[PDB]
């Protein structure tokens, strides 16, 4: 469940970049390179943490089950994990 | 043509 | 420094609860992923230039607009036979000050009478000439600053015995002769220094007793020198200087009526020989011909009155500067639109487009309509680029088919 | 209010019933009395004029609304008023015509 | 609160379509999960616009399904609503809520789709008032109003026709008297072929749900008063009705030409279903019913041929029983048969262009969609010619 | 046509409250509790403006037409475009 599954999950039917954040803000580990991981998931993670800080200001630990932001050309999903948050770019259709 | 229709009705009688 | 080890966490996978649960909700979201439903939803004359002024065209009429090469982009907004407003002597030309970016003229000059399509000369833009109303090509030096016509040539049989239609230059500076094809069916070309009488009386008719005229007989646009003497019933003669072809031998006619807009296609940018000698019909049409067509090669269309002048743009052999009968100067282009108005210059209402010419720079239209201002219609994109062969191609094709 | 004549298709409440009943008995082989057959089928062929009358009634309603559109209609619509008078006489004031 | 300026800002022109998008996508987003072979395909019914709508024809969706006009003959069940019911539905989402409501100001009778248009819908009424709708936006007002003079119609438009291509956009509107009017599909002012279906006898042809040949053929077969298969052409030497091949009885409530060729020949055949309590087979060389089917209990109303397997039809009756038959496979019995809710007198049947599913319309509202997963890619030309030969040998004695 | 709009908006099952937030940021015309969601939608207008800058500046060809906020407690299945963000909190089941 590592090599063939890594290819199966990165270039999955819809998944553009499964850029898993490493320590909730600095995305390093991923199934691909570090620029697409760090830059994309870090800025989207920071700005999504600001929006979550607002929703968190409304109700604090009402976190997201799976924030499926179905953006037009490629969705942005935010699923908060323990050590990090999930900032993955995956197309809607 | 209200008065006209009334005139037509009176003319037909 | 953020982390150190990033191999066994993805290798040893006890964290599959969080990993596979995150990707599990991904796959749960992948059960539908419904995007947008069906629902039958689905998902030239732009203030270019002008020629009118209180001292140049104060309520006058620009029935003529030349394409003088010497000091180019100066449409000579002349004054034909009319009585609108008297300001200067008869035959007051107003060569547009487009070079200095002005809606006024750069060099205005009156004459002894109402001339017929005057033009420039060579080696200087001062000693211009043009077929006057007496019958000859009256010349005047702009460097001498003379209001009326400075020196008018003899208007006898050497010049036009009958009325005048158009005047222009002949060839490049090596053989630039003042050639004028008038309303007498003749291309009389005098020398650049010898214009005391039009010497080269190349009459595009025989030597009989008749006023075999030529309606608005201009030379070929793009300096193809074909002084097309266009008679009242087509017969756009290829009146040249001399020889056995300076007349109606290879007559590039085709105009249903008086072949008035007589000026061939310009220099071949991406076109063929481009000898498509135009002949605007008096039946509201403009039939072009060629050196090997002699019939309506590229017939333009219109629907009112008689056309007066037509000359191809010099930046594109296809693009032209022609007219129609409802104000919109139906500038045709044999490649893009050989019949309807491709570049329709929006003149004043239904202005009498009594003249249409095109300077050596091309990609525009220097025309003289009822509006005294020279209606400059910048064609723009019609410049020295490829795919222009369709002009001569459509000409020979329609002349076949 | 009004107390005048009117223009509206009056054949419509009976021509379809007569057509259906009489023609159905005809293709049913059954018989209908002479006057009913003649008057029924003639009213059905005259139903086209009644169709034009229904469209003219709708046009009369739209004509009243158009005459009541704004100021200049009721101010300067004497030509359309005289035309409506002649039309009402030719189609509504018909005494056995 | 006080929001009139926001009625102009928020509820503006283009924002109403966006609000339609918001309502549609969230109402479609209602299919949200947790945030921790007779099969009867579907069925649809509006409890506010389809309620008790006594109708005889609608506008199905063979090509581009999941959106089909339920052009109902608006009954007096909802008098406080615009008199006219046309309902496109959402089979893709499988909903019956009144979202895609459509209405007119008269009894909408068979408002078919317009030519070269999925949004524009054309349709006649009880008084021959053919209206139209260009729903480029999400509008519903009938933007067209047909003149209703002597040359026009005042009777129900049975089955309007769309003839030609982008060049010839012809429309054939017919009344009960049989007056054909070929209105152009651009202007509702002049009907081109605005003539009468003149026939050998009874020129005022009492047409009843005619049928349109496959292949842009003008040799139509008009269903009429007592069967009366009027075979003719609209123009040519026989502009009126040439002849009437009949042997069928009652007003034709279902007639259909050749289906989509699977692997068969063109098969110049058709069929009829009417008040004779049955369906009767036909072709171009019969003059009599080629094969009168089982005269079931009650008025057999509609019938339709399937595109996947061309040699199989479907027919409901006066007691709501759909019977789809392929005599090349199931001769004495239908291929599949299933009733509707109870035993009512329905009126429409229409095969899905994809085949192996069908949308059947009841004459009082609700529309059922049955599923029959049996046919596959098979060369039925052999069985076709063989069964035609069997009939040709059975009729003899 | 506020009839069909408000009809299909609040009439939808389990819809607790929508927020038709305009550029103003105030949900005066919605079905949420206006005295509680007014400031909420204004703060979320600024942070969703941050999100618009994020999603539309890192990948400029990706708009925001439907925001299916799948939270741990509510289905905020927002319906946007370039004009609004229908922040709708809806009953999960």
């Amino acid at each position: 469940e590592v090599e063939e599954t890594l290819k199966r999950l990165q270039s999955q039917k819809g998944v553009q970049g499964i850029i898993v954040v490493n320590t909730e803000g600095i995305p390093i580990k991923s199934t691909m390179d570090n620029p697409t991981t760090t830059q994309y998931a870090s800025l989207m993670h920071s700005f999504i943490l600001k929006a979550r800080s607002t929703v968190r200001d409304i109700d604090p630990q009402n976190d997201l089950t799976f924030l499926r932001i179905r953006s037009k050309k490629n969705e942005i999903m935010v699923a908060p994990d323990k050590d990090y948050f999930l900032i993955v770019i995956q197309n809607p259709t | 043509v209200f008065l006209m229709k009334q005139q037509s009705l009176l003319a037909k009688q | 420094l953020t982390e150190e080890e990033k191999q066994q966490i993805l290798h040893s996978e006890e964290f599959l609860s969080f990993f596979d649960h995150s990707t599990r909700i991904v796959e749960r979201a992948l059960s539908e992923q419904i995007n947008i439903f069906f629902d039958y939803s689905g998902r030239k004359l732009s203030l270019n230039r002008q020629f009118f002024d209180e001292r140049w065209s104060k309520h006058r009429v620009v029935s003529c607009l030349d394409w003088s090469s010497q000091y180019p982009e100066l449409l000579v907004a002349s004054y034909n036979n009319n009585e609108d407003a008297p300001h200067e002597p008869d035959g007051v030309a107003l060569v547009w000050n487009m070079k200095y970016k002005k809606t006024t003229p750069e060099y205005v000059f009156h004459c002894q009478s109402a001339v017929m399509s005057a033009t420039f000369a060579k080696f200087h833009p001062n000693l211009v000439v043009g077929g006057t109303y007496s019958g000859q090509i009256v010349l005047w030096d702009n460097r001498s600053n003379k209001r009326t016509p400075v020196q008018r040539t003899p208007l006898s049989a050497a010049a036009h015995t009958h009325p005048v239609y158009c005047v222009n230059v002949v060839g490049t500076q090596n053989a630039h002769n003042l050639i004028s094809i008038s309303t007498d069916g003749k291309i009389c070309s005098w020398s650049l220094d010898m214009l005391s009488h039009p010497q080269d009386s190349m009459e595009l008719v025989h030597k009989q007793s008749k006023a075999v005229a030529v309606t608005s007989m201009s030379f070929p646009v793009g300096d193809v020198n074909n002084f097309v003497v266009g008679s009242e019933e087509g017969s756009v003669y290829t009146a040249c200087r001399h020889g056995s072809k300076a007349g109606i031998s290879e007559m590039f006619e085709g105009h249903q009526g008086p072949i008035t807009g007589i000026h061939c296609h310009a220099a071949v940018g991406a076109v063929d020989f481009s000898h498509l000698f135009v002949t605007s019909s008096f039946d509201w049409t403009v039939k072009l011909w060629s050196t090997k067509n002699n019939k309506p090669l590229y017939s333009f269309e219109d629907n009112a009155g008689y056309v007066y002048d037509v000359m191809w743009s010099p930046t594109h052999p296809a693009l032209f500067a022609c007219v129609d009968g409802m104000g919109r100067l139906d500038l045709w282009n044999l490649n893009n639109d050989t019949e309807v108005p491709t570049a329709s210059i929006s003149v004043e209402g239904n202005p009498a487009l009594n003249r249409v010419r095109w300077t050596h720079s091309g990609r525009e239209i220097a025309v003289g309509d009822s509006e005294g201002q020279i209606v400059i219609y910048d064609v723009g994109e019609q410049i020295a680029v490829p795919r222009n062969d369709e002009w001569a191609r459509f000409g020979r094709t329609l002349a076949e088919i | 209010t009004g107390n005048v004549l009117k223009l509206k298709v009056n054949f419509l409440p009976e021509i379809i019933t007569l057509s259906k009943e009489v023609r159905n008995l005809k293709w049913l082989g059954f018989r209908v009395p002479l006057a009913i057959v003649n008057k029924a089928h003639q009213a059905n062929q005259l139903y086209p004029f009644a169709i034009s009358l229904i469209e003219s009634v709708r046009t009369y309603e739209r004509t009243c609304e158009k005459v009541e559109e704004r100021n200049t209609i009721s101010l300067l619509v004497a030509g359309l008023k005289k035309e409506v008078q002649a039309l009402i006489a030719e189609g509504i004031a018909l005494v056995w015509e």
